C-alpha cells in the first residue's frame, strides 16, 4: 500500500580523504516474495554516482529520465555534469511533480573534477536537498544505516580503509532489514579510478 | 451534502385496446409527508396523438416531458411536418433518457397512442432509457398494487374455463373503452385506500382516430 | 438467463423474458434478443437499459460496414465494435454481459461473449445464470456435437426451463433462435408456467415439484 | 454543493376571487442566532408580480438582482414593455424554474424555496412554486418550509378546492394569511413578528404593506401552567 | 492557425493547385503495374544522375504497407513518406480493430481520401504524388492493382504507369498487353515489365527496380543480376 | 488575391458559379422518376483500355431505399456519400424508421456552403439522390455545390446534360413504366456519350419499394442495350 | 484584410514545383563546402568556414560541425541558426528514442524525422522552410558506417561520398574520380581535404578557414569514436598531407 | 488466480499460462490463450484485470507490428521490453491505470540468446532465468531457484514446467484448467501441444 | 471597384460594395408579397421551376404556430436564418413561457446579419426575408434586407418585378387594412397583388403559394389543389 516500501532496498555514501563511497542492495520484492538478486540501485553520468530507493518502477524511470537530461547537457556544454550541478537538477526534477510525486529516494556522489573536493547528497521524494559533510543514507533501513553510520563513521579515512566501513555499515544494516540484501554493490570513487566490487552476504 | 434527486409520488397506469389507448395519474404532488398539491397534471398531450407521463421526480418528470415536446416540433421541422409515429417517438424518447446515463432522469416514464396500423400501443421506459412496447403497464409509488389487479383483470391471469380444471386458459379478449375505464377507477380507488401518496384526483386521458379527450374523476383526500 | 451454444446445426439461442427492480418482478416480456441483422444475434444480460441502447447503437455501426464495404460484418469484427464501445466506459457503472451470435462464410457459426468489464472470449458455449456467466450449460450432460436442429433447440428450451425453476430472477416465457448459414430462425416464445407442467408431464423429470 | 448560512422562513400564500395574497416574516437566522431583522424577502416584478423567498439569504440576494436585471432587458428594444409586452407572472416563474432545474443539475443550486404570486393580462390568478431541486407545483394555496406543515391546513379550510376561489373575498383572505403569520410566530423557533403582506388583485393592482406585527396574541393561560406534572405552586 | 484557402476554383472550373500537383507527377522517375494470372509485378525507374549513391542505405521506391500489400509512386520523395506512414498505421489500425488485414481496394480508399482531404482543407497543398498500390486480398489469389493521384480519384488497372514518359509505356502496355490471356507465369509477367521499362529508362544496369509481389504475403525484390539476365535476354530476341 | 465567399457584382459567388463549370466537364448522369420506381444510369468514361471499368463506381448505395449517382470531380463525393450514409443511419438510430428522400438531401446540401478562411473550398461535384418513401413516393432530387436542391420528374447532369434535358422534356410522361424508363435512360446515354455504349462503359441501377437500391449486372444491362437496339430498327 | 500580404510560402508552380524550396536550394549553394566520405573502417566530415577575420575565436567557434550523440554528427549548409532550431529537434528525438527503447537511434531513423518536420513546412502551416542542407554522418549495428543528405524540400538520400553547399558539381565529380569502395579512413582523410583544396574560392586552405571530424572503429576494440578536430590538429594534418 | 510462468533454458524461452478465464465464482472459459506474439522472435503472456489485459497486449502488438513494417527489422527483446515497461510506467500516474501484469520472452538474432523479462502494472521490470506473477510465484520461484541449471535444454526446460504445472495443480486451491506451453527459439515461435 | 475584395472594406463614398452585391441576389429571385389587416398576415410566393420535369422550388418557412417568412435569394442563407429563428422562438417559450414578439425576431435577424458585415473572412447572407406574425399587439409584418436593416410595414414585396406589386398595396392600403375576419378575401387581395409583378407566365396549381396566421388561425402554408380555390 505505502509506495516507498512495495519493493524495498537501501543505499549509503561516505566522503573520505580525497574519495567518496556509494553502495547499494541488490534486492527487488513483491513485499513479501524476493523477485530478483540483480536489481542494482547505482548508475553513473559521467563521473557522477546516482543511487535511488523506492517504487522500482520510478527508479528505473528516473535513471532513464536522468540519462535523458545529462546526454542533453553535455550535447550543450561541452563538458560532463558536476556533482554540485546534478544535485540542483535532481531536486529541481523532483519538485515539478510535488503534487504527484516519484516515491523515491535519491543520493548523489562524486568528486567535483576541477576542485577534486568529495561530494555527496540525499534527497526527499518532492526534491529537498541533504548535503551532509559526513553521509547520507536512503531506504526501507534508512533508521538502521543512520545507527552504522554514526558510530562506525570517522572522517579523512583512505580508500581502502573507507571501503571497510561503508561495507559493514551497508552489510549489518540490510540484514535488520526483511526488505534489503540479496548482496550488495560498493563503488570506491577517487579522482580518476573507479573500482567496483560485490560482497558476500546471507541470502535470506 | 446536497441531493439532487426527491420523490413527489404518485401513480401513472396506461392501457392499450384494440383501438383506443388510455393514460391515467392521480392528481396529486407530495414532498415528504406533506401534500404540494392536490391538483397537478402528470399526463401531457404531446401532439400527433401521443400521451406521455414522467412519474418520480417531479423535476426530472417536468424537463423530460419538455425535452419530448420539442422533440416533436423538431421532427415537423426537419422532416416536412410528417406524423411521429409511437414506435418512432418511443425511440426518441429512449435516446433523451440515455443521454444523462451517469446522472439518471429519476422518473418511470409510460407514451400512449395508436400504431400505424390503428391499433392502441402503450410504451414504458425505465429511468435509463430501457424500453418495451406492452398491453398494460402501472408506474410510481403504487405499481406494485396495481399491476397484479391488471395482470388477472386485463390478461386474465391465473383464470381458466370453469369446468376443465385448469385445462383450458379464459380466452384473452380486447376490452371495449367502458370496461377499461371502470378497471382504471377501480385500480386507482383501490391504490388510494393503501398508499399514502395516492389520492386527491384521476385524471384519464383516451386516445382515439379521432383525436385526445380527457375525463377526471376525484379521490379520496386524506 | 441467457445461452447460446454450436452444434453441427449452426447455434442455438435461447434467453428467458424477466425483469425484475430488486425483488419486484417488472417484466415477463422483455425481449432479451435483439436481431442486428438477418444473420446477426444478441442477447442481452445485466442493465437492460445498457444492453438495449449499445446492442442497438452495433447494429447501426454493421449496417455502415455493409454500406461502406459492400460485404456482411464478420462476427469477430461486429463483436469487437461492441467490445472496443463498452472498454471507453470502463469503470463508469455499465452493467452488460452478452453474446454476438452469427454465421459468415469467411468464420462459420460463431458465438462472441462481450462484457462490460471489456473482456471479448470466443467459444462453442456461453451461459449467463443471474450473476454469472459461465462456459457450460445448465445440464451440458445431454450437449454432443451431432444433435439434431429440432433436438438441440429443445436442450437449449429445457436449459433455460431449468434456470428459470430454480433461478427467483429468471422467469417468465422462452424465446428460442436457431442461426444457420442465409440466417436466422424465431422458433417462438414459449410460457415458462404451460411449459413446466408439459415438460414434467412428457420427461417425468421436476418430482420434488407435486401436480 | 454548499450549506446555506443566513437563512428565511416561510413564504405562505393563496388565490381569492379577484387576485392573490402572499406573505413572509423580516428576519435574516444565522442558524440558531435571530441576527438580520427588516430583511425583505417579497420582491415585486412591476405592478402584476410579487416574488417570496425562503432559504439561503445571499442566493435570494442573487435572484433579487436577476428579477432586476430581467425588467432592465425586458425593456430594452420594447416599445410595449408598460402594455401588452410587459412582464407576466407565468415568465417570471418559467425563468426562475429553467435558473433552479438548471443549477441543480450543475450539483451547486440556489439553496431557496420560492413562490412567484401574480395576475395575468386576462385576469386570471397566477400562483406556482419552485425549490433548489427544480421541482414545481401549483395549488390554490402555497407555502414553504414550516408553512407547508401549519399554513396549508389553515388555508385549505378556506379554500380547499378551484370553486371555492369565485366564493372567497380579499377580506377572509387576508384574515385567513394574517392568522397562519401568528400561528407561525407561536410555533416555528425561526420566525419574527415582524412581517411584509402583499395582495395583487386585478382590480385595484399591486398593494404592498410593510412593517406589520402578529397582535391579538394569547398568553395569558400561560400563568395557570406550573411544572410538568406533579408541582402545585 | 494558417487558415489559408490554397486550393480554389478558377473561372473555367479548375483547381490549378491539384493540377500543378499532376505535374509534380509528370517530374517525378516511372514507376510501371503489370499484374499476372497469378502475381503482380512494380517495375520502377533509378535516374542514373546520381552514382557514387550507397544503394543498401538510399530510400528504395517500393515500399511494404503491410506484409501482402506494397506501394510504388511518381513525384515528391518527402510527400509520399507522408501518406506511406498514414497508410502502413491505418493497416495497423484495421487488423486491430476489424482483425484481419486491409483489402488492397479499402487501403486504396483510404490514401485516395487523405489525398482528397488535402484539396479543400484550408492552410494546406495537395500531394505531388500519385501511387501504384498492389498485393492479394487475405485468403484471395486473384491478382489487384490500384492508381491514386493528388485529386484523390483512384481506379483499379490490368495494368498502367505514372511519371515521366509514362505517355510511351502506357502505349507500349494498351499494345501487347492481352485481357482474354494475361501472363501466365511470373517470368512471363517480369519480362513484360522489364520490356515495358526498357522503352524509356536509357541502360538495363542499376536504372530498372523490380518486385514480384505474389498470393499469402510473398514478395521478393529481384537483385542486380537477376534483372540483368532478362535484359539480355530481351535483346537478344530483339537483334532479329 | 480576393475572398473565398466573396460576391460578384451579380450577386452570385465567384467559388459556387466556378465549381459549376467543373460539374459540366463531369461525366454525364441522367434519373428518371415513374410510379413503378427511379433509374439511374452513368457514363464510366474510362481514361485507358488497360483500366478495369468494373471499378469505377459513379452509382453509390446510401442506404436500402436511397440511391445516388454523380458528375465533376467524383473524389469529392466520398466525404458526401459518407455523411449521407451516418445520416441516414443515424436517424434510423434515433427514430427506428427509414429516413425522408427529401430530408437525407437536405442534409448533404448543409454541408454544401460550409467554406471560408471549415473546408477551403465548395465541393466540385453534382449528386442525383433517387429514393422512395411511403409519405411522397418515389421521388429524384438534384443537390448541387450552391446548397440548392429541386425535385424533378427526370434530370441529366455532366457534360450532356442540356442535350439530354431536351430529349427527357418530350419523353417523359406520368405513365412510363419501369421498363420504359431503362431503355429511356440507355437510348439518351448511347446519344450523348463520345464511345459506343456497351456494357462496360455504361451502367444502369433502380429503385423499386419492393427490391430497394440495386446496381445492374453488366449480363442484365447487356440485354436492355440488345432490346433496346432491335426497337428502334422496328420502325 | 490580412489575405492581402499573404506570399503564400506552400504553393506549386505551374511546372509542379515548390517556389520557396527551390530558392532556399539557391542560398545553400552560397553556404562553405561541406564534404562526407564514408570508408570501410570510418568516415570523414570536412567542412569550410565563410570568409574569416585574424579576430575571430576559432577554439571556441562552430558553425559546420555539430554532434547530434555519440554516433552521428552533422555538417551544416546555409543558415546555422536554423540548422540549430533542427539540431536541438534531433538531439532530443535521439535521446526519446534510448528512453522508449534503451538503444542508440538507427542513423535512418533519425534523419527520416529531421526530413519529415522539413517536409511539414512545404505542406502546412503558410511558414517558410528551412533554409538548410545536412550532411549525417553516423554508425549503428544493421547498416554500419552510413553517409545521408537531406535538403529543405525532405528529401533525403544515401551516399559513399557527397557535397552539399557551393561548388557540389566541381566537388561531386573529383570525389566520384578517387573514390574506391576498399578505399580507409586516412585516404578518405587525403580525398576530403584535395577535394576542398581545388573548389575553395579562397586564395589558399589553411587550418583557420576548416572544421574537421573522423567517425572512427579506431577506438580501442568494438565500439566508436567522434574526433572534432582542433585548430593545431587540422594544422598538422594540412602538412602531413602536403597542402600546406 | 491466472497462472503465466516464464522459464530460459540454454537455447529458448518456453512460457506456460493458465488456459481459464474466471470472474468471481464464475468460469467463463477453459481453452483461453494469454499470449500475443509481438514480433516472429517475441512473445509476450498477461494476466490481470478483464479487458485490460487484452486491450493493453494488443495496443502493444498493434505498436511492434507498426516498427517492423516502417524499418523492415524486428525490434530487439531488450526494445520490446523498454517499449512496454514505459507504456505501463505512464498508464500508472493515469486517469485509470491498466491493471496488467506481463511476461516477455523472446530469442535475439544480432546475440543468439534468449531473454526472458518479467514486468507488473507498475512498470517494474527485471530480466530472470525464470519469473512467474500471482500466488504461483512464491511456489514455482523455489522450486526453480533448487531444480533450474543455466545450461539446461529445451526438453529438459518443458520437464521442470511440467513439474512446476503439477505441483501447482495440488498446492492451488483454484482450478485454473491447465496451462498452454509457447517456445521461444531461433525457428520462431510453437505452441507444444503435449503437455 | 478596388473596395469590393471583402466585407471589411469601405468604399471612398461611404458604401460596402459586397453588401449591395449580396441585395442583388434578392432581386434575381423569384417574387413574394406581404400584406396584413388588424386581424391576419397573409404570405404570397410565387415558386420557380428549373424546367418542366422539375418541382417548383420551395418559397415559404414555418419558424413556430405564430410566425413564418417567406424567402428570395439564396435558399440555403433562407435555412440558416429561418432555423436561428427557430432557435429563437424555441428558446423564447421554454425558458420564458413567452412566444417571441415579430418586433423583437427582426432585432435578432438585424444583429446576425451585421457581424456578418463587420469581420474579415465571412460573407453577408445572400437572401430577403418577408417575416409574418400574429403575437399580444396583434398582426405584423416584417421586411429583412441582408445589410441588417429590418422594417415593419402594411404590405411590401421582393424579388424580380416586385415594383408592380408594392405599388398596386400602395393605392389599396385603405382598404385591405379594413379587411378583419375575412381570411379569403384577404388572399384574394394578396394574389391580385402578386398578379401585378408577372409577365408571359401566369397562377397555375404547381406554382403558387400562400401562407397565413392571424386571431384565431395557426401559421398554414397552402401548395397543390389548396390554392385552386383562389386561381
Amino acid at each position: 500500500s505505502d509506495p516507498s516500501s512495495i519493493n524495498g532496498g537501501i543505499v549509503v555514501a561516505m566522503t573520505g580523504k580525497d574519495c567518496v563511497a556509494i553502495a547499494c542492495d541488490l534486492r527487488l520484492g513483491s513485499q513479501s516474495l524476493g523477485v530478483s538478486n540483480k536489481f542494482e540501485k547505482i548508475f553513473h553520468y559521467g563521473h557522477v554516482f546516482l543511487g535511488i530507493t523506492g517504487l522500482a518502477t520510478d527508479v528505473t524511470t528516473l535513471n532513464e529520465m536522468f540519462r535523458y537530461k545529462t546526454n542533453l547537457y553535455k550535447l550543450k556544454e561541452e563538458r560532463a555534469i558536476e556533482p554540485e550541478t546534478f544535485t540542483q537538477l535532481v531536486s529541481s526534477s523532483l519538485y515539478e511533480r510535488r503534487f504527484g510525486p516519484y516515491f523515491v529516494g535519491p543520493v548523489v556522489a562524486g568528486i567535483n573534477s576541477k576542485s577534486g573536493k568529495p561530494f555527496i547528497a540525499g534527497f526527499d521524494l518532492i526534491g529537498c536537498i541533504d548535503e551532509a559533510k559526513d553521509f547520507i543514507v536512503s531506504g526501507t533501513a534508512s533508521d538502521q544505516l543512520f545507527g552504522m553510520c554514526e558510530s562506525l563513521y570517522e572522517p579523512n579515512l583512505e580508500p581502502e580503509d573507507l571501503f571497510e566501513t561503508i561495507s559493514q555499515a551497508l552489510l549489518n544494516a540490510a540484514d535488520r532489514d526483511a526488505l534489503s540484501g540479496w548482496g550488495a554493490v560498493v563503488y570506491i570513487i577517487k579522482k580518476d579510478e573507479v573500482v567496483k566490487r560485490y560482497l558476500k552476504m546471507r541470502q535470506d | 451534502q446536497f441531493n439532487p434527486y426527491g420523490d413527489n409520488g404518485g401513480t401513472i397506469l396506461g392501457i392499450a385496446g384494440e383501438d383506443f389507448a388510455v393514460l391515467a395519474g392521480d392528481t396529486r404532488n407530495i414532498t415528504d409527508y406533506s401534500i404540494n398539491s392536490r391538483y397537478e397534471p402528470k399526463v401531457f398531450d404531446c401532439g400527433d396523438n401521443i400521451v406521455m407521463s414522467a412519474n418520480g421526480f417531479a423535476a426530472d418528470g417536468d424537463a423530460l416531458v419538455k425535452r419530448f415536446k420539442n422533440s416533436v416540433k423538431w421532427y415537423h421541422f426537419d422532416h416536412n411536418d410528417k406524423k411521429l409515429s409511437i414506435n418512432s417517438a418511443a425511440r426518441n424518447i429512449q435516446h433523451l433518457l440515455y443521454g444523462k446515463r451517469f446522472f439518471p432522469y429519476y422518473v418511470h416514464t409510460i407514451i400512449a397512442g395508436l400504431d400505424e396500423d390503428g391499433k392502441g400501443a402503450v410504451y414504458s421506459f425505465d429511468p435509463v432509457g430501457s424500453y418495451e412496447r406492452e398491453q398494460c403497464r402501472a408506474g410510481g409509488a403504487a405499481a406494485s398494487l396495481i399491476m397484479p389487479f391488471l395482470d388477472n383483470q386485463v390478461n386474465f391471469k391465473n383464470q381458466y374455463e370453469p369446468g376443465t380444471n385448469g385445462k383450458v386458459k379464459k380466452p384473452l379478449k380486447y376490452l371495449s373503452v367502458e370496461e377499461v375505464i371502470k378497471l382504471v377507477r377501480d385500480s386507482f380507488t383501490s391504490a388510494t385506500e393503501r398508499h399514502i401518496q395516492v389520492g386527491d384526483g384521476l385524471e384519464i386521458l383516451i386516445v382515439t382516430k379521432d383525436g385526445v379527450r380527457k375525463e377526471f374523476y376525484e379521490l379520496k383526500r386524506d | 438467463t441467457t445461452l447460446a451454444f454450436r452444434f453441427q446445426g449452426g447455434i442455438i439461442v435461447a434467453v428467458d423474458s424477466r425483469a425484475t427492480a430488486g425483488n419486484w418482478v417488472a417484466s415477463q416480456t422483455v425481449k432479451k434478443v435483439i436481431e442486428i441483422n438477418p444473420f446477426l444475434l444478441g442477447t442481452m444480460a445485466g442493465g437492460a437499459a445498457d444492453c438495449q441502447f449499445w446492442e442497438t447503437w452495433l447494429g447501426s455501426q454493421c449496417r455502415l460496414h455493409e454500406l461502406r464495404e459492400k460485404e456482411r460484418i464478420s462476427v469477430a469484427a461486429a463483436s469487437k465494435i461492441l467490445s472496443n464501445l463498452v472498454y471507453q466506459y470502463k469503470g463508469a457503472g455499465l452493467s452488460m454481459g452478452t453474446m454476438i451470435c452469427g454465421y459468415t462464410r469467411k468464420e462459420g457459426p460463431t458465438i462472441y461473449y462481450v462484457d462490460s468489464d471489456g473482456t471479448r472470449l470466443k467459444g462453442d458455449i456461453f451461459c449467463v445464470v443471474s450473476g454469472q456467466t459461465f462456459a457450460y450449460g445448465v445440464l451440458d450432460s445431454n450437449y454432443k456435437w451431432d444433435l439434431s436442429v429440432e433436438d438441440a433447440l429443445y436442450l437449449g428450451k429445457r436449459s433455460i426451463l431449468a434456470a428459470a425453476h430454480r433461478d427467483a430472477y429468471s422467469g417468465g416465457s422462452v424465446n428460442l433462435y436457431h442461426v444457420t448459414e442465409d440466417g436466422w430462425i424465431y422458433h417462438g416464445n414459449h410460457d415458462v408456467g404451460e411449459l413446466f407442467w408439459k415438460v414434467k408431464e412428457e420427461e417425468g423429470s421436476f418430482n420434488n415439484v407435486i401436480g | 454543493t454548499q450549506q446555506p448560512i443566513v437563512t428565511g422562513t416561510s413564504v405562505i400564500s393563496m388565490k381569492y376571487d379577484n387576485g392573490v395574497i402572499i406573505a413572509a416574516d423580516n428576519l435574516g437566522s444565522y442558524g440558531s442566532l435571530l441576527r438580520f431583522n427588516g430583511v425583505e424577502r417579497l420582491i415585486p416584478v412591476g405592478d402584476n408580480t410579487v416574488v417570496g423567498i425562503s432559504g439561503d439569504i445571499s442566493d435570494m440576494q442573487h435572484i433579487e438582482r436577476l428579477l432586476k436585471d430581467l425588467v432592465t432587458e425586458n425593456a430594452y428594444d420594447n416599445p410595449l414593455a408598460d402594455a401588452e409586452e410587459a412582464l407576466e407572472p407565468s415568465y417570471i416563474f418559467e425563468y426562475l424554474a429553467t435558473v433552479m432545474y438548471q443549477r441543480r443539475s450543475k450539483m451547486n443550486p440556489l439553496w431557496n424555496a420560492i413562490i412567484v404570486a401574480g395576475v395575468q393580462s386576462n385576469g386570471d390568478q397566477f400562483l406556482r412554486y419552485v425549490n433548489l431541486l427544480g421541482v414545481t407545483y401549483s395549488s390554490p394555496t402555497l407555502a414553504t418550509g414550516f408553512g407547508a406543515h401549519m399554513a396549508n391546513p389553515l388555508l385549505r379550510k378556506v379554500v380547499d378546492r378551484e370553486s371555492d376561489i369565485p366564493k372567497t373575498t380579499v377580506q377572509v383572505a387576508e384574515e385567513a394569511i394574517v392568522n397562519a403569520m401568528r400561528v407561525l410566530y407561536y410555533r416555528d423557533a425561526r420566525s419574527s413578528r415582524n412581517f411584509s403582506l402583499a395582495i395583487i388583485d386585478k382590480n385595484t393592482g399591486l398593494t404592498f404593506k410593510k412593517n406589520l406585527q402578529v397582535e391579538n396574541m394569547k398568553w395569558d393561560f400561560a400563568k395557570d401552567i406550573k411544572g410538568y406534572g406533579t408541582q402545585k405552586i | 492557425g494558417y487558415d489559408r484557402a490554397l486550393s480554389i476554383f478558377s473561372p473555367d472550373g479548375h483547381i490549378f493547385q491539384v493540377e500543378y500537383a499532376l505535374e509534380a507527377v509528370k517530374r517525378g522517375t516511372c514507376a510501371v503495374g503489370v499484374k499476372g494470372k497469378n502475381c503482380v509485378v512494380l517495375g520502377c525507374e533509378r535516374r542514373s544522375t546520381l552514382k557514387l549513391q550507397d544503394t543498401r542505405i538510399t530510400p528504395s521506391k517500393v515500399s511494404k504497407i503491410d506484409s501482402h500489400v506494397v506501394l510504388s509512386f511518381s513525384g515528391l520523395n518527402a510527400d509520399s513518406r507522408i501518406l506511406i506512414e498514414k497508410a502502413r498505421v491505418e493497416a495497423q489500425s484495421h487488423r486491430l480493430t476489424l482483425e484481419d488485414p486491409v483489402t488492397v481496394e479499402y487501403l486504396t480508399r483510404y490514401v485516395a481520401g487523405v489525398q482528397q482531404r488535402y484539396t479543400q482543407s484550408g492552410g494546406v497543398r495537395p500531394f505531388g504524388v500519385s501511387t501504384l498500390i498492389a498485393g492479394f486480398d487475405p485468403r484471395d489469389d486473384e491478382p489487384k492493382l490500384y492508381q491514386t493521384e493528388p485529386s484523390g480519384i483512384y481506379s483499379s488497372w490490368s495494368a498502367q504507369t505514372i511519371g515521366r514518359n509514362s505517355k510511351t509505356v502506357r502505349e507500349f502496355l494498351e499494345k501487347n498487353y492481352d485481357r482474354k490471356e494475361p501472363p501466365a507465369t511470373v517470368e512471363e509477367c517480369v519480362k513484360l515489365t522489364v520490356r515495358s521499362l526498357l522503352e524509356v529508362v536509357q541502360t538495363g544496369a542499376k536504372n530498372i527496380e523490380i518486385t514480384v509481389v505474389k498470393p499469402d504475403s510473398d514478395i521478393v525484390a529481384l537483385s542486380s543480376e537477376e534483372i540483368n539476365q532478362y535484359v539480355t535476354q530481351i535483346e537478344q530476341e530483339k537483334q532479329e | 488575391d480576393r475572398g473565398v465567399s466573396t460576391f460578384s457584382p451579380e450577386g452570385r459567388l465567384f467559388q459556387v458559379e466556378y465549381s459549376l463549370e467543373a460539374i459540366k466537364l463531369g461525366s454525364t448522369a441522367i434519373g428518371i422518376a415513374t410510379k413503378e420506381g427511379v433509374v439511374l444510369g452513368v457514363e464510366k468514361r474510362a481514361t485507358s483500355p488497360l483500366l478495369e471499368s468494373d471499378s469505377i463506381e459513379k452509382i453509390v448505395e446510401i442506404d436500402r431505399h436511397i440511391g445516388c449517382a454523380m458528375s465533376g470531380l467524383t473524389a469529392d463525393a466520398r466525404s458526401m456519400i459518407e455523411h449521407a450514409r451516418t445520416a441516414a443511419v443515424t436517424h434510423n438510430l434515433y427514430y427506428d424508421e427509414d429516413i425522408n428522400v427529401e430530408s437525407l438531401t437536405q442534409s448533404v446540401c448543409d454541408l454544401a456552403l460550409r467554406f471560408g478562411e471549415l473546408m477551403s473550398r465548395p465541393f466540385g461535384v453534382a449528386l442525383l439522390i433517387a429514393g422512395h418513401d411511403a409519405d411522397d413516393g418515389y421521388q429524384l432530387f438534384h443537390a448541387e455545390p450552391s446548397g440548392t436542391f429541386y425535385r424533378y420528374n427526370a434530370k441529366a447532369i455532366g457534360s450532356g446534360s442540356e442535350g439530354a434535358q431536351a430529349e427527357l422534356l418530350n419523353e417523359w410522361h406520368s405513365s412510363l413504366t419501369l421498363k420504359e424508363a431503362e431503355l429511356l435512360v440507355l437510348k439518351i446515354l448511347k446519344q450523348v456519350m463520345e464511345e459506343k455504349l456497351d456494357e462496360n462503359n455504361a451502367q444502369l441501377s433502380c429503385i423499386t419499394k419492393q427490391d430497394g437500391f440495386k446496381i445492374y449486372d453488366n449480363e442484365k444491362t447487356a440485354e436492355l442495350i440488345k432490346e433496346l437496339k432491335e426497337k428502334e430498327a422496328a420502325e | 484584410g490580412s489575405r492581402r500580404y499573404d506570399s503564400r510560402t506552400t504553393i506549386f508552380s505551374p511546372e509542379g514545383r515548390l517556389y520557396q524550396v527551390e530558392y532556399a536550394l539557391e542560398s545553400i549553394s552560397h553556404a562553405g563546402t561541406a564534404i562526407g566520405i564514408m570508408a570501410s573502417d570510418g568516415i570523414v566530415l570536412a567542412a569550410e568556414r565563410k570568409v574569416t577575420s585574424t579576430l575571430l575565436e576559432q577554439d571556441t567557434s562552430t558553425e559546420k560541425l555539430y554532434k547530434l550523440n555519440d554516433k552521428i554528427a552533422v555538417a551544416v549548409a546555409g543558415l546555422t541558426a536554423d540548422a540549430e532550431i533542427l539540431i536541438n529537434t534531433a538531439r532530443i528525438h535521439a535521446q526519446n528514442y534510448l528512453k522508449t527503447y534503451n538503444e542508440d537511434i538507427p542513423v535512418e531513423i533519425l534523419v527520416r524525422r529531421l526530413s519529415d518536420i522539413k517536409q511539414g513546412y512545404t505542406q502546412h502551416g503558410g511558414l517558410r522552410p528551412f533554409g538548410v542542407s545536412f550532411i549525417y554522418a553516423g554508425y549503428d549495428d544493421r547498416y554500419g558506417y552510413q553517409l545521408y543528405t537531406s535538403n529543405p524540400s525532405g528529401n533525403y538520400t544515401g551516399w559513399k561520398a557527397i557535397s552539399v553547399g557551393a561548388n557540389t558539381s566541381a566537388a561531386q565529380t573529383l570525389l566520384q574520380m578517387d573514390y574506391k569502395d576498399d578505399m580507409k579512413v586516412d585516404d578518405a582523410i587525403e580525398l576530403a581535404l584535395k577535394t576542398l583544396s581545388k573548389t575553395t574560392d579562397s586564395s589558399a586552405l589553411t587550418y583557420d578557414r576548416l572544421e574537421f571530424a573522423t567517425i572512427r572503429k579506431g577506438a580501442n576494440d568494438g565500439e566508436v569514436y567522434q574526433k572534432i578536430f582542433k585548430p593545431q590538429e587540422i594544422k598538422d594534418i594540412l602538412v602531413k598531407t602536403g597542402i600546406t | 488466480m491466472d497462472i503465466i510462468l516464464g522459464i530460459r533454458v540454454q537455447d529458448s524461452v518456453i512460457l506456460a499460462s493458465s488456459k481459464a478465464v474466471t470472474r468471481g465464482i464464475s468460469v467463463l472459459k477453459d481453452s483461453d490463450d494469454k499470449t500475443r506474439q509481438l514480433s516472429p522472435h517475441t512473445l509476450m503472456s498477461f494476466a490481470g484485470e478483464a479487458g485490460d489485459t487484452v486491450q493493453f497486449a494488443e495496443y502493444i502488438q498493434a505498436n511492434i507490428q507498426l516498427y517492423s513494417i516502417r524499418e523492415d527489422y524486428e525490434l530487439s527483446p531488450q526494445a520490446v521490453s523498454s517499449f512496454v515497461r514505459q507504456e505501463l510506467a505512464k498508464s500508472i500516474r493515469s486517469r485509470r491505470p491498466y491493471q496488467v501484469n506481463v511476461l516477455i520472452g523472446g530469442y535475439d538474432k544480432k546475440k543468439n540468446k534468449p531473454e526472458l523479462y518479467q514486468i507488473d502494472y507498475l512498470g517494474t521490470k527485471v530480466e530472470l532465468p525464470y519469473g512467474a506473477h500471482g500466488y504461483s510465484g512464491f511456489y514455482t520461484f523455489s522450486l526453480l531457484d533448487h531444480h533450474y541449471r543455466p545450461d539446461m535444454t529445451t526438453e529438459e526446460g518443458l520437464d521442470l514446467l511440467k513439474l512446476c504445472v503439477q505441483e501447482l495443480e495440488k498446492r492451488m486451491p483454484m482450478d485454473f484448467k491447465g496451462v498452454i506451453v509457447k517456445i521461444v527459439d531461433k525457428d520462431g515461435i510453437r505452441q507444444v501441444d503435449d503437455f | 471597384n478596388n473596395y469590393d475584395g471583402d466585407t471589411v472594406t469601405f468604399s471612398p463614398t461611404g458604401r460596402l460594395f459586397q453588401v449591395e452585391y449580396a441585395l442583388e441576389a434578392i432581386k434575381q429571385g423569384s417574387v413574394t408579397v406581404g400584406l396584413r389587416s388588424n386581424t391576419h398576415a397573409v404570405l404570397v410566393a410565387l415558386k420557380r421551376n428549373a424546367d418542366e420535369l422539375s418541382s417548383y422550388q420551395k418559397k415559404i418557412i414555418k419558424c413556430d404556430e405564430h410566425m413564418g417568412l417567406s424567402l428570395a435569394g439564396l435558399a440555403p442563407d433562407a435555412r440558416v436564418l429561418s432555423n436561428y429563428l427557430r432557435q429563437q422562438c424555441n428558446y423564447s417559450s421554454l425558458v420564458f413561457n413567452r412566444k417571441l414578439a415579430v418586433e423583437r425576431a427582426g432585432h435578432l435577424l438585424c444583429d446576425k446579419a451585421q457581424k456578418n458585415t463587420q469581420s474579415y473572412g465571412g460573407r453577408p447572407y445572400g437572401v430577403g426575408l418577408l417575416i409574418i406574425g400574429y403575437d399580444k399587439s396583434g398582426a405584423h409584418l416584417l421586411e429583412f434586407q441582408p445589410s441588417g436593416n429590418v422594417t415593419e410595414l402594411y404590405g411590401t414585396a421582393i424579388g424580380a418585378r416586385s415594383q408592380g406589386a408594392k405599388t398596386y398595396l400602395e393605392r389599396t392600403l385603405d382598404t385591405f387594412i379594413k379587411i378583419d375576419g375575412n381570411p379569403d378575401e384577404l388572399i384574394k387581395a394578396g394574389v391580385e397583388a402578386i398578379s401585378q409583378s408577372l409577365r408571359d407566365e401566369s397562377l397555375t396549381v404547381d406554382n403558387l403559394s400562400i401562407a397565413i396566421v392571424g386571431k384565431d388561425t395557426p401559421f398554414t402554408i397552402y401548395d397543390g389543389e389548396a390554392v385552386a380555390k383562389y386561381i
